[PDB]
């Protein structure tokens, strides 16, 4: 499966070193809070959190944003470029307002993840790597998202919508485009990873402090 | 084409030892210049030095 | 009562919740160790 | 004090911290390598230098594994030969068929080590990988389909020349070496990346297509462009 | 299979096939081939001199 | 002897399923944060001995003695800081247990971090949590704030005189950064490519200081082992396979879920009891992957009588791994499922070293041709050989784990591959 995204930069009017980007004062406070989580003389350890903060502020990572992060942390811009191109959660290209990521790995594929993907494609009228004309939705496929037992599932801006059906995902998309924020979590009546039929364990109240404490401890 | 008038332009001889080479040159009468063999000096290599806590050997990339 | 989902506080988080919590935690930390130099390139 | 190690059963005293590659060098055996350069740091990613220790179930990276007391290093063992054949098979599986149009030609480490340590046949029945060529100035010509991602140029750039404008972007089989931007790697020590690149990815642009290594005659002289006397 | 007078071929588009790789010069038993090359105007690897001494060639 | 039927009074991970309060008040309502000061005053050697007697093994893939690893880090200080890195990059397909532990038992995780830091003499604990788990990371940060305010962690932790910090580091998307040395590299703000061994992380870790990387489940079960015994933990399970385990049953099953059971519960009983069995019944079972993508698959014949245990699964040419049980019923494309797993490994390969990089791409192409029959029966053995060439010749274990599913498919379902190739040959020759 071809990724479709290049790892080289061509200067454009919308993406060039002269594109204006600079952190807000609040984000500078957050940067100075992040920086002192690491030993002095190892400021380069903050590249990932600072780059993620820049992406959260700007919506994506322009080359000017990468250069700004490199300047703030006094690390080589090539090192920042390496990190940005290595990690897939960093958007080096503009995305939509809502970034749907459909998990397509085997545990989610055994359940009807293809139905979820097809329903999203028909509902939005876009392909699997395109963006809606109104710059509102972007759709991609991703690998395991850590919610395998709640398959199939999608992630839309760090929210997990699990136990999906085509009807449920269409309702979620409608709620998103209307303006409301759907409640993340399973859509099948479960609350979490518990079995659907009923609790096969942890049915009785938990034991209190000091239940089976060792004699000496 | 490239011409020549020197019979010994392509002549290269192989010897196992400097003493053997010098003996051959002396008995055949040619003048000779001897260059001592250069061997690389032993070098201390360590993979763990790439991640030094306080030294400058720490690498910024892999 | 063992029939209600008590992990409902996460339907309020925003973009900067994690980093704001990190800023709040800055007070409770302890001084970081130093390598003796400002950067590996120094 | 020196510790005693064995290479093919032959004893040799080496200082602690000496690598398997250097112990074999001391006994006179040159282990195949691609990413190891003695003037640069140890990377250990091409995996061409794997050797077998006599009792170890797993082959070790000779360029990065320090020797322990009483190790027997089986340089020409069946496991070592198979490891070299596998690594060379992967490299030549993705390499392009550019030998006649390649300036590296008859002085290529991939060719020589393929002829000495690899197989004589190909099992790759798929399509190859083609990589866009970068531009880093008027001196070095980059044809990056021939790169084997050994990261010699990166380590040399940073460590030796103090210039950190080379690196790897992306990951997986699509990993690329370059600047990620239109930047020229201009420095007083640039052609040494032409020398250290084991393949024809980095080649001299003024010397392009002019000659082949077997034709040329080598004259050992010194340099007069400066007072160092190289 | 007959080996007679030599010839340099072209692609059906008219481009010369030779790429100045000097394999023929390397393998020639009698050293009858002299090849000199340089990048062309369009950047191709092409020969500027390609000589065969037919009095030195052993066919 | 029989194993399983674990009791709720013995299940370590209470508040699983999130039916109770996950705050400090709720955690203290259960046994968490109880006599932690007394454990710390008992000190490092006592904690290490208790862990060694309990015989706990690594819960995040390769199962090594955690007592042995922590003793490795118990060397005297040499003027450098000491770090415990808790791995929470739950990237292995099929695995959700770490997510559940972080989201519902964050105070258990934090207490385990404090106990492990005391055991190893560590000043700080970095919890490296994957970037997708944003809400889980936020819950973890809230729990850390509550612990700091209550004075449980920080300076003079639990009123014991031990100074201990707990930082949370959110990674980006990298199944490779799930690895321990890649974890260390990514914490240092680098690409996240695994290092070579030696130097071992217990000798040169993050920032070049001694560090110990431990799984979330391991560190979370550490304080319960300390408060309780470890003769008890050894009693639960087999002789060299002790304690409880979190199993994530998913796939073609009626009630996919995450549950806690003993360390030697038979696979068939676990599936029939905690998951409702296969959708078409047990006779409709085709294959089971018992440890996520890395471990090979086993057919119904092996799954009929097999114990969900390290050694029991190793003897079946498999592994326990992360105890992620993926079930595939008879009405599935096993070749396509394995091809999808190989494509996953192709996307998540870090690309540092030649065998894994080139060979995993090559195996992805070969499998993609296999699923449609566009191959020859002589290519099955070629695929086996290239998979054997990847395994053991890589820097890290991702290359080894990318060859085992291929080997399992070739070993158990070669007739399917040959039949598909023959069918394709007949279909194309009819043109
Ligand atoms: C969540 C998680 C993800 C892991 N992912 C990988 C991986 O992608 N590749 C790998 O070789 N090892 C992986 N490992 C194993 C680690 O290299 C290492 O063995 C483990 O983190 C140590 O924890 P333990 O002592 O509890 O077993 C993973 C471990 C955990 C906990
Ligand atoms: S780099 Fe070597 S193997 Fe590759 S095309 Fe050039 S001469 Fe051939
Ligand atoms: S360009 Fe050459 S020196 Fe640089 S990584 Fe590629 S093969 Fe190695
Ligand atoms: S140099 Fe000789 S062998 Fe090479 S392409 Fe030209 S004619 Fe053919
Ligand atoms: S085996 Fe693969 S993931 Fe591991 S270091 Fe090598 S290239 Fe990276
Ligand atoms: S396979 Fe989809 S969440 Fe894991
Ligand atoms: S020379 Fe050792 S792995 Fe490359
Ligand atoms: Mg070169």
């Amino acid at each position: 499966g071809a990724g479709g995204a290049l790892f080289v930069h061509r200067d454009t009017p919308e993406n060039n070193p002269d594109t204006p980007f600079d952190f807000t004062p609040e984000n500078y406070k957050r940067i100075e809070a992040i920086v002192k989580n690491y030993p002095e003389g190892h400021k380069a350890a903050a590249v990932l959190p600072v780059l993620d903060l820049a992406q959260r502020q700007n919506g994506w990572l322009p080359i000017s944003a990468m250069n700004k992060v490199a300047e703030i942390l006094q690390v080589p811009p090539m090192r920042v470029y390496e990190v940005a191109t290595f990690y897939t959660m960093y958007n080096r290209k503009p995305v939509g307002k809502y970034h749907i990521q459909v998990c397509t790995t085997t545990p989610c594929m055994l359940r009807n993840s293809d139905s979820i993907l097809e329903a999203i494609q028909k509902k939005l009228g876009i392909k699997v790597g395109e963006t809606t004309p109104d710059k509102l939705f972007t759709l991609i496929e991703v690998e395991c998202l850590g919610a395998c037992v709640n398959a199939p599932m999608v992630q839309i801006n760090d929210n997990y919508y699990e136990d999906l059906t085509p009807k449920d995902i269409e309702e979620i998309i409608d709620e998103l485009k209307a303006g409301k924020i759907p409640k993340p979590g399973p859509r099948s009546g479960r609350f979490s990873c518990e079995p659907a039929g009923g609790l096969t364990s942890l049915t009785e109240p938990p034991k209190g402090p000091g239940f089976g404490v060792q004699a000496g401890l | 084409w490239s011409s020549t008038a020197d019979p010994l332009s392509n002549l290269v001889l192989t010897f196992s030892t400097k003493e053997d080479a010098v003996a051959f040159a002396e008995k055949n009468g040619w003048s000779f210049d001897v260059e001592e063999r250069k061997v690389p000096k032993p070098k201390s290599k360590s993979y763990g030095a790439n991640f030094s806590w306080n030294k400058r050997t720490r690498v910024s990339t892999k | 009562d063992n029939s209600t989902y008590r992990n409902l506080q996460h339907h309020e988080y925003s973009t900067y919740t994690f980093l704001d919590l990190n800023v709040e935690l800055s007070k409770f930390r302890m001084p970081q160790p130093s390598s003796g130099r400002q950067s590996p390139r120094h | 004090n020196l510790i005693e190690v064995f290479v093919d059963g032959q004893s040799v005293m080496v200082e602690p911290g000496t690598t398997v590659l250097q112990a074999c060098e001391k006994v006179g055996m040159q282990i195949p390598r691609f990413c190891y350069h003695e003037r640069l740091s140890v990377a250990g990613n091409c995996r061409m230098c794997l050797v077998e220790i006599e009792k170890a179930p797993k082959v070790v990276a000779a360029c990065a594994m320090p020797v322990m007391k009483g190790w027997n290093i089986l340089t020409n063992s069946e496991k070592s030969k198979k490891a070299r054949e596998g690594v060379m098979e992967f490299l030549l599986a993705n390499h392009p068929l550019d030998c006649p149009i390649c300036d590296q030609g008859g002085e290529c480490d991939l060719q020589d080590q393929s002829m000495m340590f690899g197989s004589d046949r190909s099992r790759f029945l798929e399509g190859k990988r083609a990589v866009e060529d970068k531009n880093i100035g008027p001196l070095v010509k980059t044809i990056m389909t021939r790169c084997i991602q050994c990261t010699r140029c990166i380590r040399f750039a940073s460590e030796i020349a103090g210039v950190d404008d080379l690196g790897t972007t992306g990951r997986g089989n699509d990993m690329q070496v370059g600047t990620y931007i239109e930047k020229m790697f201009m420095s007083e020590l640039s052609g040494n990346i032409i020398d250290i690149c084991p393949v024809g990815a980095l080649t001299s642009k003024p010397y392009a297509f002019t000659a082949r290594p077997w034709e040329t005659r080598k004259t050992e002289s010194i340099d007069v462009m400066d007072a160092v006397g190289s | 299979r007959f080996r007679g007078e030599h010839a340099l071929r072209r692609y059906p588009s008219g481009e010369e096939r030779c790429i100045a790789c000097k394999l023929c010069e390397a393998v020639c038993p009698a050293q009858a081939i002299t090849i000199e090359a340089e990048p062309r105007a369009d950047g191709s690897r092409r020969t500027t001199r390609y000589d065969i001494d037919m009095t030195k060639c052993i066919y | 002897t029989s194993f399983g039927s674990l009791k709720d009074e013995d299940r370590i991970f209470t508040n699983l399923y999130g039916r109770h309060d996950w705050r400090l008040k709720g955690a203290q309502s259960r046994g968490d944060w109880y006599k932690t000061k007394e454990i710390l005053l008992k000190g490092p050697d006592w904690i290490l001995g208790e862990v060694k007697t309990s015989g706990l093994r690594g819960r995040g893939g390769a199962g090594f003695p955690t007592g042995l690893k922590w003793s490795f880090m118990n060397k005297p200080s040499d003027g450098r800081p000491k770090y415990l890195v808790v791995n929470a990059d739950e990237g292995e397909p099929g695995t959700c247990k770490d997510r559940e532990i972080i989201r519902h038992d964050p105070h258990k995780l934090v207490e385990g971090c404090l106990v492990g830091g005391r055991a190893m003499g560590a000043r700080a604990a970095y919890i490296y949590i994957r970037g997708e788990f944003y809400n889980e990371a936020s819950n973890l940060q809230v729990a850390i704030r509550e612990a700091y305010e209550a004075g449980l962690i920080g300076k003079n932790a639990c009123g014991s005189g031990y100074d201990f910090d707990v930082f949370v580091v959110r990674g980006a998307g990298a199944y490779i950064c799930g690895e321990e040395t890649a974890l260390i590299e990514s914490i240092e703000g680098k690409q996240g490519k695994p290092r070579l061994k030696p130097p071992f992380p217990a000798d040169v870790g993050v920032f070049g200081c001694p560090t110990t990387v431990a799984n979330v489940e391991t560190v979370a079960v550490s304080p319960t082992i300390c408060r309780r015994g470890g003769a008890w933990f050894a009693s639960f399970g087999r002789e060299r396979n002790s304690g409880t385990k979190l199993f994530n049953i998913s796939g073609h099953v009626n009630h996919p879920c995450t549950v806690e059971e003993e360390m030697s519960v038979p696979l068939k009983e676990l599936i029939e009891k905690h998951a409702g069995g296969v959708i078409g019944g047990w006779d409709n079972l085709l294959a089971v992957i018992p440890g996520g993508s890395s471990t090979p698959l086993i057919p119904k014949s092996v799954c009929e009588t097999v114990l969900m245990d390290f050694d029991a699964l190793v003897q079946a040419q498999t592994g326990l791994g992360t105890a992620a049980v993926i079930v595939m019923d008879r009405s599935t494309d096993i070749v396509k499922a394995i091809a999808r797993l190989i494509e996953f490994y192709k996307h998540e390969s870090c690309g540092q070293c030649t065998p894994c990089r080139e060979g995993v791409d090559w195996m992805n192409k070969v499998m993609a041709r296999f699923v449609k029959g566009d191959a020859r029966p002589a290519e099955i053995d070629s695929l086996w050989e290239i998979s054997k060439q990847i395994e053991g010749h890589t820097i890290c274990a991702l290359g080894d784990g990318a060859a085992w599913p291929v080997q399992g498919l070739i070993r158990h379902f070669r007739p399917e591959l040959e039949e598909r190739m023959q069918q394709f040959a007949l279909q194309h020759q009819a043109r």
